[PDB]
């Protein structure tokens, strides 16, 4: 909450971006009617950081370091650009890379529980040039998939995958067989979004059965393949 | 969280202590021999202020029942500042006086609702008497006076404000912001001005000025980005055939088109400049239509089906001169027409009726000022930041107070107007005895502003109060000179709008508070 | 968490201490000389209120057993506010009166279940006597008193509500919202209107009005987004051949179609305007069918398989006049017919009877009001938010009381209606002596509201209670002027539904409370 | 969180206790027999320093009401440094003297605003006489004295800075940076130099010094990366025909072209060197345009519709010599015309007047220096790091003091100027007797600097203050040698700008604080 101190349009985008002083998020944000836009954008920046709701204290009032700030705002183009202190994104112990739980918590999640923001679609952001290497960061990605597929680590291109036909209700081993069949085809698959431990096809048997189907399909094709288990 | 509850005098006693703490803090800012309050803000240096509402906003007490009292009278200081800027302490001092008498009246066993109805009747009559006392304020001397008094007797501010409102006229907008010199300065902006500069240095034809100046240019008004020179070629050809220069006003000029224009101008084939449109969104559209109206030009837009490939010198507007800088553009004597301007001004003035948002209304006021007046900046000169922030706040009050005088008139200051009206209502009566005492509460408490003004001098208030009530008309006591005289000839004036507002809102909150019988709050 | 448990008299005494705290906070609000309660809300300014339930919701005690006492009788305030919206303080006092005397009967060794059965019998019969005393209320003068009385003796709200109910009529809807002036003002909306404005300014044909006006227009009700004007051409061709203007109502018009209409309007070939359909979801489709029905048009949808290329001026609706603004659309005299509208109203009337939610019932009443009546908005005027938020809650009180009176009639206020029924039941007896005492507790408690109303005035309650019981008929004590008279002649009226409500809910809770033998709760 | 508030003498005493704690921490550093202060820092060695304001920044009291006093006088100590470099302790002593005498005078009952106006008048009159007392400083010896005194009697610094200013001339830029030896050393850089080296080692043609040197070279100023040798071929062909060596300055040279130049240079086909352009952004284009101006070349750039393939030997600049190293490039005697260069200087000098940002002004000042004046670096010699920072902080002061002397003159130091002007204003009077006390308050406190200078020596201060007032003119007391004499002949001079500044900013802050009547801050 609050707009005071949260309006900080004096912050230069150059030191924020190229100086890396802040993570910089550009929102197409529209308030609800009658709210002050800059207050909403600044108030949205508070939700995008410390919260600072009704009151903040540390046995002796105040709290002022954690705040993510609006640094460009312009009501009629619906633009809300918010600069976030790098301290907001606490480092994960596994790698020293910032927990993205914070970032979502501070952009498109608990911060969006603000109601007088009608919407705040982030169209873009920036992350500090150096500390970017210490954002949570995809230690595995397409480039590592290429590597396990035996492709070059540069432009290993399309890792082919499917949504298993015919989507829901396909039992684990028919689903695994559809994965096998697909993996007599291409490279990659996911579980469906309801195909967690839901009783129509739980994860463990499906993933056990799908994993066998992958090895079978690999053995029958001579090329590596991949499955995406619905851990949700 | 479990609540705590109190009843009756054990409740009301807690309430009164709260109000007294806040009011006692605020009182000391009152009048010309008042003193400053220092406010702690942990972010930086403390801020010294005389601004009543600034002090009132911070006060909030530890003991929860005590805190509740301060939080109520905080409402009156906020609104009076929101309603009319100046007047905040006087409204507070009035509100505290009525509360203390009301608890006095309730302890005598009056029914509190009849007291409220009594108070509301006295205020209703008192406002009508103030409207009868008001006399017009209509010249620089009267305006310079009220400016001086609101500035806390700083004649330089009063003089300066009279000049500023004279130059920009009643439709003009006046503003104040932090200067750099050791003395004040007045800048007046005339014609149209907006915060967009040249898009490249090479347009600069007067590098000694550091600026672009063009004589009798065409002005093009493109409602979109400019992307390829192909969209403009016939215009530059048509302009080149006419030989006069051209100003592009557009949402953007992309580098290749821009560079091609930069090339052609430096090599002298045709003389051109380009600027981004001011603002954004719908207000940009309005402002683009405003400049078109002022220049007599036409807004080129695809929503009406126009094409730059079909634009002509009839669609472009004109002006006698334009000047553009690294950051700034000005258009001098646009070739619009008066009937169109007043019609356009009438539209915006009607929109000013529709603008419920005050900030947006100010923007509409700025837009009409651009079309029909000027804009001025007062630069505050002071040696130090703790004085910059003090001096600035006094100029703020002087601007609001001078504004408030012109539309409603002025009355003798020093509270003597509010003393006089209290003598006229002496025949007013209620339906029942409880309403009579409720009426009398108002007539007694209205003396409180003069009493506090004098008390800050260390004079004896009741001795002066007795003699001022013995006076006639505008006879009153001047606390600066410590002698009596005619307030109009002595130049001590108050805007009728602030004095009337300070009473109305004060009686509103107090008229409730005397009726409080129970309070519920969380255990500490 | 380990609980603490108590048994027998130790439980009941702590529970009784709980109820009295919540009761004593509300009681002080009762009657015309009641007093305000101040409610703390740390997230903003404290709330000043006279509303019983608004105080009752805030009470929560630290002692877990005392917390149970407040938390039990709080049910009565919530149910009374939902069922009738007025009388909650009255309903609370009756509940607290029965509980105290009931526990007294338990301490005498009476079997609690016979008190419950005895109480329930007496209250059941008492409601039958209220059906006999109620008289119809059916004129503007009668309604104005119950409004004024429930408003706490303010005629202006009563006079205003008496006008509002007359203008919108029996099926109309009335609403109250925060104004900005000091005076109250009543707005009334004729015909059907909804909060959608012009999709562009270029439709504006009254630029000074900021509005679109078209006469005898066709109205198109497209149940889809209008994408390509090639879809519109055969309809627009027919309209252009007719030369009459057309209003488009659609789920959207995309820019190429919209812009082409904007182009076509500027050059004056056909007068057209486009607006979003009101609402969203199936109610949007319903409102489109309603607009069609009111206008005599037909809804065009791909669900039925009709298509714009096949639509005709026979499918389009018509009306005598339409007006649209930046935010608002209204239709004047649709070419619908009384039989079709009434049949549609019957469908919605069946839906209102079927509506399990008052929100749905509200959303249903709005459309029949738009179809067959109108809507009124009362904007409350006040000088400040605390008074504003106070004032509105008293207007709300009158608006439900006036509604409640029209469907149930009125009886003399001041509790005297309860006194007169408390005499008629004196012959009632039960199956056993414990039930006879159960009757006696109830018949004794119905005197409690009058005694509190007197006590808040500072008068001796039993002297007034004796002198009223010595009278007959509507003879009662006028607490506003401290005299006896006919309450119907004095205009002091309560809606029969609130009194009949306040009993039944109060006796339902209090008749359970006293059978409590044990309490279990978590240790502190 | 809950505030605490205090009024009147209880607040004012707590305020005064705060100021004196900060003042005594600063007081001990004043004058030639002053002593060092040890400042704690959480992450390293304690910093030994003599600089007054550097102590003043660290002070921060535990008691909030005391803390507010210190945190205000820190503001005058900071600003006096920002305005003038040296002159912090003097401003802090003057402020603390007036506040004590002002608050002392307030206890007598005088109106604080008449005191404020009285002080403000005295300071305003005093500045006029100081502007009259100031005398020109021009010769190297006079500059050497003010350098010596500011250095705290380290004559070597005055001699060294006097030579540095003599070599670079009054347009030049002098800076100080860490050395490594015991001795202070002066490095003067002349012509143009910028911090980019050879892009590859293989260009090195004097490996006996790791250096590239070229004589009468052509210089290419490429505004963009060099990426395809066909960009260069036509120039390289023409350069090869001329046979003179070539220097490339470019945004970059890609490996293909760069390595191909390495091949052609190693094999001796063309004498070529390439360097990265200095910096980035518009400052690069500006700096490149400066080099073009100095060299008579042209910035080959797309914005002017030019291509490297179209550039010619007429477009390349020339200079007598260039030298480039691993990290540094220098250009000797560019062929640019003095009138063109002078005009460019006038452009950049005009930018200095418009540049409000001081950091930009140094950037602009370096470019006018490197075009038209010397660049100098002073390397401070010290035996160890804690001695390094101390010694460095004294050298830093001699620059600001010597610079300050050149533009505004000097007056007799040792506070004597303040003593002499105090004797002239004794006839000054105000509007009222409280203002008369206000005039006399200021004229009293101006002795406070001299008394501390003597008291830090341990001499009896009021004796020396009497004898100095017994003398006339530049007669004064030389605290370094415990004898009276003419301050001009001993060279104890202070810049007028620093003495005048310390008085103004002290009076500005002190005159506000003594009007304090209330303070509000958080409970501990
Ligand atoms: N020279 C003076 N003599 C007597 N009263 C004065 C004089 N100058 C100003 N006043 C009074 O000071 C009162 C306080 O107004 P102001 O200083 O603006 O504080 P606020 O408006 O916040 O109460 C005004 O009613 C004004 O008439
Ligand atoms: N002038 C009056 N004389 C006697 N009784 C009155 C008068 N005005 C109101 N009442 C009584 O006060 C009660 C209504 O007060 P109210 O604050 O609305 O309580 P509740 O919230 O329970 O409705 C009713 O019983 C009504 O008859
Ligand atoms: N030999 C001296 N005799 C008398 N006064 C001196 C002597 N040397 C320096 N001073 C004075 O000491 C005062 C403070 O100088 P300095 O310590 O540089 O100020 P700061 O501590 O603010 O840098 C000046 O008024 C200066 O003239
Ligand atoms: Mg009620
Ligand atoms: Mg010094």
């Amino acid at each position: 909450d609050q707009s005071s101190r949260y309006v900080n349009l004096a912050l230069k985008e150059e030191d924020l971006i190229a100086g890396g002083e802040h993570v910089l998020c550009a929102y197409i944000m529209k308030p609800k009617a009658g709210y002050g836009y800059v207050a909403t954008a600044a108030h949205f920046a508070a939700e995008s950081s410390t919260g600072t709701n009704v009151e903040v204290c540390t046995t002796d009032d105040f709290t002022r370091g954690v705040d993510a700030l609006v640094y460009e705002v312009d009501e009629a183009r619906e633009l809300t650009k918010i600069a976030y202190p790098v301290a907001l994104f606490d480092r994960n112990i596994t790698d020293g890379k910032a927990m993205i739980a914070s970032f979502l918590t501070l952009t498109m999640g608990n911060n969006q529980g603000m109601g007088d923001v009608e919407y705040a679609k982030m169209h873009d952001f920036y992350v500090p040039e150096a500390y970017r290497a210490l954002f949570d960061g995809p230690s595995v990605n397409i480039s590592a998939l290429w590597k396990v597929l035996g492709r070059p680590e540069v432009d290993g291109g399309l890792v082919v995958g499917t949504i298993i036909k015919p989507k829901l209700g396909l039992r684990p081993k028919p689903f695994a067989e559809a994965c096998h069949a697909f993996w007599l085809g291409g490279d990659f698959i996911k579980n469906d979004e309801p195909q967690g431990n839901q009783p129509f096809a739980p994860l463990r048997d499906t993933i056990a059965l799908v994993a066998d189907a992958m090895r079978r399909a690999q053995d029958e094709t001579g090329e590596a393949k991949l499955f995406s288990a619905n851990i949700t | 969280a479990a609540k705590d509850v109190k009843f009756g005098n054990d409740a009301r006693v807690k309430m009164l202590r709260g109000v007294n703490v806040l009011a006692d803090a605020v009182k000391v800012t009152l009048g010309p021999k008042g003193r400053n309050v220092v406010l702690d803000k942990s972010f930086g240096a403390p801020t010294i202020t005389k601004d009543g509402v600034s002090v009132a906003r911070e006060i909030e007490l530890e003991d929860k029942f005590e805190n509740m009292g301060a939080q109520m009278v905080k409402e009156v200081a906020s609104k009076a500042n929101d309603a009319a800027g100046d007047g905040t302490t006087t409204a507070t001092v009035l509100a505290q006086a009525i509360i203390t008498e009301g608890l006095k009246a309730v302890a005598a066993g009056m029914n509190p609702m009849d007291l409220k109805r009594g108070i509301d009747k006295a205020v209703t009559a008192a406002v009508e008497e103030l409207k009868a006392l008001s006399v017009p304020c209509s010249d620089s001397k009267a305006i310079a006076q009220v400016g001086t008094i609101s500035a806390n007797s700083d004649e330089t501010v009063g003089k300066l404000i009279a000049e500023a409102m004279d130059k920009v006229g009643k439709e003009g907008v006046i503003t104040v912001e932090d200067g750099t010199g050791l003395q004040d300065e007045l800048d007046v902006v005339e014609g149209m001005q907006f915060d967009r500069g040249y898009l490249s240095p090479y347009f600069i034809n007067k590098p000694e000025t550091g600026a672009v100046e063009l004589e009798s240019p065409f002005i093009l008004l493109a409602d979109k980005k400019i992307s390829n020179i192909r969209e403009m070629l016939p215009v530059l050809e048509a302009v080149a055939k006419a030989g006069k220069p051209l100003l592009i006003i557009a949402e953007d000029v992309e580098g290749e088109a821009l560079a091609t224009l930069v090339v052609n101008t430096m090599r002298g084939i045709v003389k051109v400049a380009a600027v981004k449109a001011p603002g954004f969104g719908d207000r940009r559209k309005a402002m683009l239509q405003d400049i078109a109206t002022l220049t007599g030009g036409t807004v080129i837009s695809e929503e009406i089906g126009m094409e730059l490939e079909k634009a002509t010198l009839e669609d472009l507007g004109q002006a006698k001169r334009v000047v553009i800088n690294k950051d700034t553009t000005t258009i001098i004597d646009g070739v619009g027409e008066e009937a169109a301007i007043q019609g356009r001004v009438a539209q915006i003035r009607q929109q000013i009726e529709e603008a419920t948002s005050d900030y947006d209304r100010e923007k509409l006021q700025e837009r009409v000022a651009k079309l029909a007046g000027g804009v001025a900046v007062i630069k505050v000169g002071a040696a130090t930041e703790v004085e910059m922030k003090e001096k600035k706040a006094r100029v703020e009050d002087a601007l609001h107070a001078t504004r408030a005088a012109v539309e409603e008139g002025v009355v003798a200051g020093g509270g003597v107007a509010l003393i006089r009206v209290a003598s006229k209502l002496a025949d007013l009566r209620g339906q029942n005895e409880d309403q009579n005492v409720g009426i009398k509460v108002a007539l007694r408490a209205m003396e409180a502003p003069l009493r506090q003004i004098v008390l800050n001098c260390g004079e004896e208030p009741s001795v002066v109060a007795n003699t001022v009530k013995g006076g006639d008309g505008n006879y009153g006591y001047n606390a600066a000179t410590e002698e009596y005289g005619n307030m109009i000839d002595m130049g001590i004036l108050d805007p009728t709008k602030v004095t009337r507002s300070a009473l109305q809102y004060a009686a509103s909150v107090a008229g409730l508070m005397i009726t409080t019988e129970c309070m519920v709050t969380d255990l500490p």
